[PDB]
């Protein structure tokens, strides 16, 4: 083997630590190194042109690179090897920047000298070792899944599908929409929120090239880049489209949506979609605009009183004795969009949510003064159903919270929103005064700072201090909040009518089980993690996996649309090429010292490793597809018949040998 | 606010009431930090302390105002302020500060500080010399006595009232950091 | 029987004696067994000793632990500012080593060491937890009903507060102190802002008493427009603030209550049949004869 | 005319990412341990560490990812069982154990990765020279 | 996605703002750390035409074709695959250097934004992707030592002229970025008239171990080193006097923090005032960021500065404003001041979206189809909006709202046909 | 502060100092909008202007307050201050 040791500078990062003289010296005085040389930026295009010519003019076998970091460089190096006549994978780098320079700078230099001559060495004898590798090709599934159908999985969904890609929508609930489809009105612009997603609506459910999937969840996923075995649950929605009626053989249809079923139904329980103020039958929709207009039946509150299916008459779309039935689909790529649910605020005893009558959050706020609500859009107080007159908005209602109950971060869209409100009951109820209780005012987006200045135009008094607690008055039910006004530096007692919880947002119910079975980690907030929290917000660390909405941490409606469009697109990338490269990092099975004992096949965590039958004897057999190269096995083998691609024992053994070389 | 005049009415009138880098002591901060044991400067003034305080609405004393000195150092303005002692000690503020402090613990530290500099009110000390002579803030007299004899108690609680031995070593703990020779001394005027 | 040591700080015994001879009284009859303090002292009061010197506060508290630690016993309390004293020391110097450095070695001057091995707890925690008399066994020893009386809490701060160093749960609006009162058979009425301080913390009794007295004020005026009879209580710094300071509210404004001010050990006594001489209610301020001749 | 041989065996995902982390925010440490870079600490052989030994180190480390989030779901349960395992062997051969630890670093300890390293270099100069390079002779 | 892309850059060189930031908000990562890779990437592939130093001229057609003309602006050096063409064997440019370090012409670098020289002919930075050593025509003097420096490679061309070149596309994306709005203006906070007052850009050229110092902030007025540092935040932002801009500009507040942490970190014993009205640490990390600024010890004082004075002789600068929560006026005096400027379209902005058909906002900025369901297209069809040039933006967003973009603009390549 | 005692230094002692709802007077807020012609009720309350006054450095005089009292509608707060009459009216707020 012969060996070049090329040693970067960083620009005075590195040689204002270290003598990068000697350490070349050194290297051209270690064994196998053919040639040792320095350069100033060795990323740089005359970097890699030095590597290539010092490869052609020296016959080098590989390449060691004193420089940065391998989870900074790899790429960079590994193509400047390739171009130059070597394998990628015949070179190593030695961290001597990240791990030698910035870290002992002062006071310390013949010391970082002698720790990057021993990185130096022990980098050279693992590519005195390193042999030739090729990168896995997997084939991708033309289709892609997108588990979520709030406004951030319909729009990757559409995306998707208008670039032509087969796409699977999974909604937990009975129709698609989210929480956009909750909201009334919309900031900055003051536009009716089902308005404006209709039309949206409409495009997903009649798109051919979307396979909405409404009320069945996502039991479990096996696979990878290439294939990913999604299995799902399809729900007992108890009701049959017209399609699925005409396949079982009724040719008088399915559900039409006329909604005789749930006229006749005698049970009534809360509709979730209206949190909980309003009525719904055993049999229902949560509101006139659901997609798919099908009228699922709840079989946790059904009496089977058969009323619903004379209703339904010859129609016959209401099949009582339906089960969970489960299907299981193969897709490329995933986008997960799973979005939020409000912070349970009740914990936060001193603002009495559950107990005071008049105390509401502002989901149940927005569907109270929305028109097609509980109530005939008109705002009135849940104690007697008298109309306020004065309302307060607490705003972070438990969040920028550290005492452990609260949310430590800010939830983006509670300023804006809680603006909004104030604007419509101002607008709604006329001589009604709206109080918001504030802590750092957020307009930051685009017309944000106009939308507060209108407001505050309008008349809504903005007092900055964060509510200390609430009273109840015991006989007209009436709110006495008390805080400081900072600004004026008096105690205050603002006596309201209704008062507004802006509650802190959390990942939806479930959201982590979905996550640990799609293989994406969670932040330090608690929400999903990106793969690079700068360069890519999208992706996931595990391939493969997307994120798009406020599943990966709270947004307005706008960013959440175009996070989800680039989900999509990088959804995309890699089902229109129908090729995708795996890291060559596999376990490969040295049959001929394999003993069959089996015991390595319950250490994969993926369940690449099974025993099978070659030439009589029972060795094991690697799914190199399936296998990931943690080297778990490889490990474990005493025997040492599993070889771990770039990382292989003798390897590893030779860098031990080096360093302990002197 | 334009310099010193010297003419002690006109000094008070114009006392310059803009804050200067100079009127900082970040010595004094860190004193506050070690004594109250609170992460007291990371405040961010939300104003919680001082709309649950139920000693504000009645008068000029500001919990919130008291941390904002402490971030800032001004010491000579919080422990010479007449509203120190208005505090009750109630907690309700470090029930609810969003932050994790303990305002309440940092004006404990600040009357501490203002005691070391000799500005404390007098039932202090006159409390400092009871629990001196007697071990106790609240002693007993001849009608308690009585009462006590009445009811069937022993005319004395079992208290260093009637072991007056362990007085001897409560004198010594306060001796030992000097509480009583502070106090008559500071009552002396 | 459970036995405890017996704290007993100063307003009780010296002020209020019935208080602690129904304490004794009371919880004998349940199965608690209350024992002598060996020359206890003043719990070095929170307010009017922590405001002056923290470090002589630690020492005096960590003395009266020790005291019970040689006893090995468990102290019992009947006083909110005595819990906030010795629990919290107690609580602070099991857990900060510098600071049982500091006071070990001003301890040693008088042959006496803290090592932190017994537990401090409030008589009315006693009376609600299970393990010991519970609510079931307090309503098994009522023996007189008490039926027909209007009757307001007052928590204090100390005992509960802050909910971040103690363990008691909910600040906001308990209602374990009105589940003891619930099981004499006095019916407790709600009052507004009912966790208000009683404005006798922290001294401020001493310093500006006309201050103190308008936070006690405003109690009042919310517990008789509640229409409450009389005033349980869990601490004697609060019982002497509703006691002492309705007459100086007489005397200072114009305000005119009368309303009987009891520690719950009083009431637990007047329902398990001890005297209103044997508990020696004339030593209040406020005359109780109207609540009297209401329960009796 | 002594200075400690640590070698460091550092999963990619956790612990790489940690030390380049503490690098970035310029967290000063002694130059004392080397690093080998595995994929996850699964990777780790006991022969890999007992080789170690045998050649020299003064001491071994060995980090890796917190119980829960390793990359490759569950592959530093297997290394955790392996140096308590590993552990058991040293003392009953009377070397001494406490040159051995795993810490679990994750990737945004980079302080955490610095206060890691003063302290194995803190144990491993109490400690002293290896006995083996002696007793081989 | 496989779609054959151009990529037009006005200056010799790509990255934009993010190249000349030092370390990023929240995670402190440095800037051309993180974006070399995703330099060499666009660099090396071979779908995409970088032409640098390039500017559209005229744009006509429709969502089919558009037909775009492009000035390729004199850069006066060749490029290898150009001198090949032209028939030089030996090469073009290879990035030596050995040309500015003969040319005698010195000039203020905009990359440093004009505190460091720069010669005749020069690159921004030692970490430029087409590293090609431009020649600044409008300041050689054609002395010829360039050329004679260079020798046999023969990669400088002082005659050269604006090439034309006329490209045939299907959707094009815009991505013109931003520029510091001219806090100049702002007299009260004395800019241009006090020397230790600087922005936000000058100041992370300045600690940034690439720029003119070697890392070090030093004043500008002496080159002592500052020990109080103020930072002014809201400049010329939230302002309805018709000055400055009725807006926020989204980053100043984090980007302040940030500076905040690296005077503290790298000054031992330094000290940042923020004089803040609304701190705006919104998103993911942020307000933990905030937190950890706060412990490491920033001093918040909440109150808009109300003018600022220099001290005659020691230079040093006397912000006023009130402490709102303290509820008294201050006198902080600072060695150094930060002036957090609003930011604006950047120059020619107007012009390109002239140009290509789009409209502007209330704000000024690029205008969007839908401002909810559709912030990336625009409602002339086949154009579409990435980046600051719509709004401002962090780079998170800044990324998420490029790949919707590019997603967009695929949708109809893809397909083949779209229907008018 | 917790009822009229009719005994004036005590009355003066305990004021409430506590904001209520029913100290604002909305006709004072508009009298005061009418008569200076200027958007008074926009103050986001920034401190510029005190930062600005020469005569707040020297006295209790803030005009931040001032302009909090107008919005707030707080007359007989912001009437009967002493501190109304030490504004020299040299416009740098305005400025
Ligand atoms: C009170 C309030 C007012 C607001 N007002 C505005 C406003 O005016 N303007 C604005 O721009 N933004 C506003 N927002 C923010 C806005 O709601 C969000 O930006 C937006 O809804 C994000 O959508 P999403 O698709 O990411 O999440 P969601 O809308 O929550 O959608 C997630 C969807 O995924 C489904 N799902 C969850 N888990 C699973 C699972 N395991 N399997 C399958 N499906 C699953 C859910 O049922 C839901 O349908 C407001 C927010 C609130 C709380
Ligand atoms: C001082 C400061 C600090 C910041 N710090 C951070 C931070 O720590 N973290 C963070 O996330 N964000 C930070 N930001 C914000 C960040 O810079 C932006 O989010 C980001 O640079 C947006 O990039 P862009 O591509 O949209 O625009 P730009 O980076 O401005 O790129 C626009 C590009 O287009 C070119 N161009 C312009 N007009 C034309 C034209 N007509 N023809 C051809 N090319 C043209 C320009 O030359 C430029 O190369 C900071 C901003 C500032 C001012
Ligand atoms: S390869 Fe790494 S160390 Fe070398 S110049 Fe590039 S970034 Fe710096
Ligand atoms: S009656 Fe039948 S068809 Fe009509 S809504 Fe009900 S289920 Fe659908
Ligand atoms: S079976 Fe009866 S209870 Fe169930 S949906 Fe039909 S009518 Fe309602
Ligand atoms: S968006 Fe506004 S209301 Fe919501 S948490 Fe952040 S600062 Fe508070
Ligand atoms: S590879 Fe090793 S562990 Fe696996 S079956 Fe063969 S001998 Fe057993
Ligand atoms: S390295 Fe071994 S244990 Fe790990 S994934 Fe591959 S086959 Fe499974
Ligand atoms: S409640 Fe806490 S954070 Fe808010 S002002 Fe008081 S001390 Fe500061
Ligand atoms: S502890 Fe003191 S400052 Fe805090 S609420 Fe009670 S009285 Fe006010
Ligand atoms: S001398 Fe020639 S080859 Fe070298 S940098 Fe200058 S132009 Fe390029
Ligand atoms: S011709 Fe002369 S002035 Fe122009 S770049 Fe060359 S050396 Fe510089
Ligand atoms: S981001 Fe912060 S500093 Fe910038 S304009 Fe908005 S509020 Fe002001
Ligand atoms: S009036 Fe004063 S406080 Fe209000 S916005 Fe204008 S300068 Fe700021
Ligand atoms: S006019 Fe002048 S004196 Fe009057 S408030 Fe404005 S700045 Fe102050
Ligand atoms: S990835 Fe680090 S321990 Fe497994």
């Amino acid at each position: 083997p012969r060996i070049g040791v090329f040693v970067c500078h960083c620009g005075t990062n590195i040689a204002g630590s270290m003598s990068i003289d000697d350490v070349v010296n050194y290297a051209k005085t270690l064994p196998y190194v053919a040639v040792a040389d320095q350069y100033q930026y060795m990323c740089s295009t005359p970097g890699q042109k030095k590597i290539d010519d010092a490869i052609k003019e020296y016959n080098l076998t590989g390449v060691v690179v004193a420089a940065c970091s391998p989870r900074l460089h790899e790429p960079t190096f590994r193509t400047a090897t390739k171009e130059g006549g070597l394998n990628p994978f015949r070179f190593e780098m030695a961290n001597i920047r990240e791990q030698n320079s910035w870290v002992h700078m002062h006071g310390m230099w013949d010391e970082a000298t002698q720790k990057a001559k021993d990185q130096v060495r022990m980098a050279v004898a693992k590519a005195a070792k390193l042999e030739d590798l090729v990168p896995k090709s997997v084939p991708v599934e033309k289709t892609a899944m997108v588990v979520g159908g709030g406004v951030a999985g319909m729009q990757a969904a559409l995306d998707l599908a208008s670039a032509g890609i087969k796409t699977y929508l999974i909604e937990r609930t009975p129709t698609i929409g989210g929480r956009m489809s909750q909201l009334d009105k919309t900031f900055p612009t003051l536009d009716c929120s089902q308005c404006i997603l209709t039309p949206k609506m409409v495009d997903v459910g009649r798109h051919p090239n979307i396979e909405m999937m409404t009320y069945t969840e996502v039991e479990k996923v096996e696979g990878y880049i290439g294939n990913f075995d999604v299995t799902l649950r399809k729900k007992a929605r108890g009701v049959l489209t017209p399609t699925e009626a005409t396949a079982k053989g009724i040719v008088g249809g399915g559900c039409n949506g006329c909604g005789d079923c749930s006229a006749v139904c005698p049970v009534i329980k809360p509709n979730p979609f209206e949190m909980g103020m309003a009525p719904r039958k055993a049999i229902y929709i949560y509101h006139a605009q659901v997609m798919p207009l099908i009228y699922t039946v709840d079989f946790d509150s059904c009496v089977k009183c058969g009323l619903c299916v004379e209703a339904c008459g010859d129609k016959k779309a209401i099949d009582l004795e339906m089960q969970d039935e489960f299907i299981t689909v193969k897709v490329g790529t995933a986008v997960l969009a799973t979005g939020y649910e409000l912070f349970p605020i009740e914990n936060k005893r001193e603002w009495g949510y559950k107990q005071f009558d008049n105390v509401i959050n502002a989901l149940e706020f927005e569907r109270l003064i929305c028109a097609s609500g509980p109530t005939g859009g008109h705002l009135v107080r849940p104690s007697d159903g008298k109309t306020p007159m004065k309302v307060g908005f607490v705003l972070c209602a438990g969040s920028r919270d550290n005492t452990g109950i609260g949310k430590p971060y800010c939830s983006r869209f509670c300023c804006m929103y809680s603006l909004k409100h104030a604007h419509q009951i101002m607008e709604k109820i006329p001589g009604a005064v709206a109080y918001l209780f504030y802590m750092d005012i957020r307009s930051f987006g685009k017309m944000y700072e106009e939308f507060y200045y209108r407001i505050q135009h309008e008349g809504a008094k903005f007092i900055r201090g964060r509510v200390a607690n609430v009273l109840e008055d015991k006989e007209t039910k009436n709110l006495h909040v008390f805080t400081e006004d900072t600004l004026l530096g008096r105690p205050v007692d603002v006596e309201v009518d209704l008062l507004v919880l802006a509650a802190a947002v959390q990942p939806n119910e479930g959201a982590n089980e979905l996550r640990k079975k799609f293989g994406v980690s969670a932040s330090q907030d608690g929400w999903m993690l990106e793969a690079h929290p700068k360069l890519n917000p999208c992706g996931t660390t595990t391939a493969g996996v997307f994120l798009a909405g406020v599943c990966q941490g709270p947004k307005d409606i706008p960013d959440t649309v175009a996070q989800a469009e680039g989900a999509a697109s990088a959804a995309s990338i890699p089902i229109h090429m129908g090729e995708v490269e795996l890291e060559p990092y596999f376990a490969m099975c040295i049959d001929e010292l394999c003993a069959g004992c089996g015991m390595c096949v319950n250490l994969c965590p993926y369940s690449a490793l099974s025993l099978g039958e070659k030439n009589g004897r029972t060795v094991m057999v690697v799914t190199e597809a399936k296998c990931k190269g943690c080297g778990t096995c490889g490990g474990f083998c005493p025997g040492g018949a599993i070889k771990m691609q770039h990382f292989t024992t003798p390897q590893i053994v030779a860098q031990i040998d080096a360093f302990f070389a002197g | 606010a334009a310099k010193s005049y010297n003419i002690p009415e006109l000094d008070k009138k114009l006392a310059d009431r803009r804050y200067h880098l100079s009127d900082t002591n970040p010595e004094f901060t860190q004193k506050i930090l070690k004594t109250s044991r609170t992460i007291a400067n990371m405040c961010y003034q939300c104003g919680t302390c001082t709309g649950s305080c139920p000693s504000a609405p009645r008068s000029s004393y500001r919990i919130r105002l008291f941390m904002r000195r402490c971030v800032l150092g001004l010491e000579n303005e919080a422990l010479t302020d007449p509203d120190l002692w208005l505090c009750t000690t109630c907690y309700s503020c470090t029930d609810r500060c969003p932050r994790d402090i303990a305002p309440t613990d940092v004006i404990m530290a600040m009357r501490n500080l203002a005691f070391k500099r000799d500005i404390v009110p007098k039932n202090f000390l006159q409390t400092v010399q009871l629990i001196y002579n007697s071990g106790h803030g609240v002693p007993n007299n001849d009608v308690n006595r009585a009462a006590r004899t009445k009811l069937g108690l022993p005319a004395d609680p079992p208290t260093t009232h009637s072991y007056p031995e362990f007085v001897k070593g409560i004198q010594k703990i306060i001796d030992h950091y000097e509480l009583k020779e502070n106090a008559d001394r500071i009552l002396k005027g | 029987m459970h036995e405890y040591a017996f704290f007993l700080g100063c307003i009780a015994p010296n002020r209020y004696p019935g208080c602690e001879a129904s304490a004794i009284k009371t919880s004998e009859k349940v199965g608690i067994k209350l024992l002598p303090l060996k020359g206890a002292s003043c719990c070095p009061a929170p307010g009017a000793f922590g405001s002056i010197d923290l470090n002589v506060w630690y020492a005096m508290a960590a003395r009266n632990l020790v005291l019970a630690e040689e006893m090995k016993k468990d102290i019992a309390l009947i006083c909110n500012g005595c819990y906030k004293s010795i629990w919290e020391v107690n609580h602070i110097l099991k857990h900060n080593d510098e600071l049982r450095d500091n006071v070990n070695e001003v301890l040693a001057e008088i042959d006496m060491q803290f090592k932190g091995t017994i537990d401090v707890w409030h008589l009315a925690e006693l009376y609600y937890d299970d393990k010991v008399c519970g609510v079931q066994k307090i309503k098994d020893s009522v023996t007189t009903p008490l039926s027909g009386a209007k009757v307001a809490a007052h928590y204090g701060c100390h005992l509960m507060k802050p909910k971040k160093e103690r363990h008691f749960g909910d600040t906001e609006n308990p209602m374990w102190f009105e589940e003891l009162i619930g099981a004499l058979g006095a019916e407790p009425i709600q009052y507004r802002n009912k966790m208000q301080c009683c404005g006798a913390g922290g001294g401020v009794r001493g310093y500006d008493i006309v201050h103190a007295l308008d936070i006690t004020n405003e109690k009042l005026i919310n517990i008789q427009e509640a229409g409450a009879d009389a005033i349980t209580e869990l601490c004697p710094f609060c019982q002497l603030q509703f006691d002492r300071g309705q007459i100086e509210i007489k005397e200072k404004f114009g305000d005119v209550y009368n309303i009987p001010v009891l520690h719950y050990n009083e009431l637990l006594g007047l329902a398990q049949g001890m005297s209103p001489q044997d508990l020696a209610l004339d030593l209040h301020a406020i005359d109780c004869t109207p609540f009297l001749q209401k329960v009796l | 005319d002594w200075k400690p041989q640590i070698l460091a065996i550092i999963c990619n995902w956790c612990s790489y990412a940690g030390a380049d982390l503490a690098g970035g925010a310029r967290i000063q440490y002694p130059p004392t341990v080397r690093a080998i870079r595995v994929m996850c600490t699964g990777r780790v052989d006991m022969l890999f560490i007992l080789k170690a030994f045998v050649e020299g180190a003064d001491g071994v480390l060995v980090s890796g990812c917190h119980f829960g989030d390793c990359h490759y779901l569950e592959g530093n349960y297997k290394a955790a069982k392996r140096m308590f395992m590993i552990k058991n062997l040293l003392r009953n051969i009377g070397l001494d154990d406490r040159r051995f630890r795993m810490t679990f670093v994750s990737a945004s300890e980079g302080a955490k990765w610095g206060m890691v390293m003063e302290d194995v270099t803190n144990t491993i100069k109490e400690l002293g020279p290896s006995p083996i390079k002696e007793f081989k002779k």
